[PDB]
């Protein structure tokens, strides 16, 4: 009975829909967070965050410079696509 | 009838408050945007970085335009005695009054009170003067402001120079478009 | 309690509520700073930035 | 009538958000897929591995196509003043507008908003222009994008080169098809 009412074609459909509807919820979270970010831009200036990260990195002895905008198989496969 | 001096005075002060606030907010958002350009340049996606800096140039021009309108609203407040006293438009105010009427339809999405300022100035100096302003047939609207609120795309050399400066500041390797740098 | 004494009572209360809100923010700046250090030591740079 | 500028502006921003997300997801799924090719090659099932890499090549081309459309949507947003101002289509936008109308029927399974972007651009520049776009009779749709969304099978030499690189990376012995490597 249950394999009739929910056959594999119907499961296939349901799983596709499930996945596609969580893609949409990701798109919606992203733009809620982008709104909130722009909404409170003056409460978090970029340079102040960068300086706090650099200060905490200096204390930790970490060499990574925090102001800057801080796999090869993918690169080679890309070069192949360009070569053909 | 139509014109009410206190509607104009209150809304001119409101326009200054709102512009003063938008300039700060937009300036901060430009910082966050420039960091994003560096990330695109680091990822070697220069052709997109070019289109993203067009947004930055337009917001930067807009902030400069808001500073000009803030100044003209403050000028009409400083010389509000003349506005309220005469029925003719003074020469000293012509630039300010015409520019504010010209700008309102462009800006009233962001600065809602600017519509009311324009509507009151048209009620004062008549609808016909208001129409001659909106097209700049009156030949008195401030040229730099009209440039800064133009819908035209930035010059290619300005885009390249923006990328050069941003790349230099964030220590990202960038090579500018040779054709554009030659055309300049 | 007079109608103006009510308004004064509410203004005094709002002033304290804002003052408490400032104290809560300060104590949470200290709490978040501690979490940055922990995240840096564990190499979790994305969490450090949050 | 039909055309609404804010429907177009909102949906262009939505299209960028969705593409930006699909590129990340598809890139990650390509990693998991390449591991599976190595498992087939290790099991000596090379003749199947060839058919499985055709899926990888097509997803990789699709991700590259999504990056091109993301750029054209961002361009129409950057120059949205012109779209809204003129009634004629500018030269600078012709590539972007025609390509987005051409791509929508191919992509609208994945990117649902892209249909609305296309429908609005057809409402703006007329249904006839929309039909000339969908066939590329208008001769303006971006060639690289049309290649990347073609339904043709990958070249045999591309398939072999993919297997060579994947095999090398996962340290799996592979011997390529001598006939294909000779034909190249």
């Amino acid at each position: 009975a249950t394999l009739k009412t929910m056959n594999l074609e119907k499961i296939s459909a349901l799983m596709d829909k499930f996945e596609h509807q969580f893609e949409t919820l990701d798109v919606q979270t992203q733009q809620m967070e982008d709104t909130v970010s722009s909404t409170t831009t003056l409460t978090t200036p970029q340079n102040q965050v960068d300086m706090l990260l650099q200060e905490m990195a200096d204390e930790a002895g970490l060499d990574l410079n925090m102001e800057l905008p801080q796999d090869e198989l993918s690169q080679r496969l890309a070069r192949l696509r360009d070569q053909v | 009838s139509g014109f009410k001096a206190e509607r104009l005075r209150v809304n001119l002060r409101l326009v200054i408050n709102r512009l003063k606030l938008l300039e700060k907010k937009k300036t901060e958002l430009a910082q966050k945007a420039r960091k994003e350009i560096a990330d695109y340049l680091a990822a070697g996606k220069d052709e997109r970085a070019r289109i993203r800096v067009e947004h930055i140039i337009r917001e930067d021009y807009l902030v400069e335009a808001m500073e000009i309108l803030e100044l003209y609203c403050d000028l009409l407040l400083a010389r509000f005695g003349l506005i309220q006293s005469m029925k003719e438009l003074d020469s000293g105010l012509a630039e300010s009054v015409s520019t504010l009427i010209w700008a309102a339809p462009r800006l009233q999405s962001e600065v809602a009170e600017l519509k009311i300022v324009a509507d009151q100035l048209c009620a004062k100096y008549s609808k016909e003067y208001g129409k001659l302003c909106r097209t700049n047939q009156i030949g008195t609207v401030n040229d730099r402001l009209m440039h800064k609120l133009s819908v035209e795309a930035p010059p290619k050399i300005l885009v390249e120079r923006y990328l050069i400066e941003i790349a230099k500041n964030y220590n990202v390797p960038y090579e500018p478009d040779s054709v554009v740098m030659a055309e300049a | 309690m007079s109608n103006m004494e009510k308004h004064l009572f509410n203004l005094k209360f709002a002033a304290k509520e804002l003052s408490r809100s400032a104290k809560k923010c300060d104590k949470e700046e200290k709490a978040e700073k501690a979490k940055i250090k922990k995240a840096i030591q564990k190499g979790n740079m994305e969490v450090a930035r949050i």
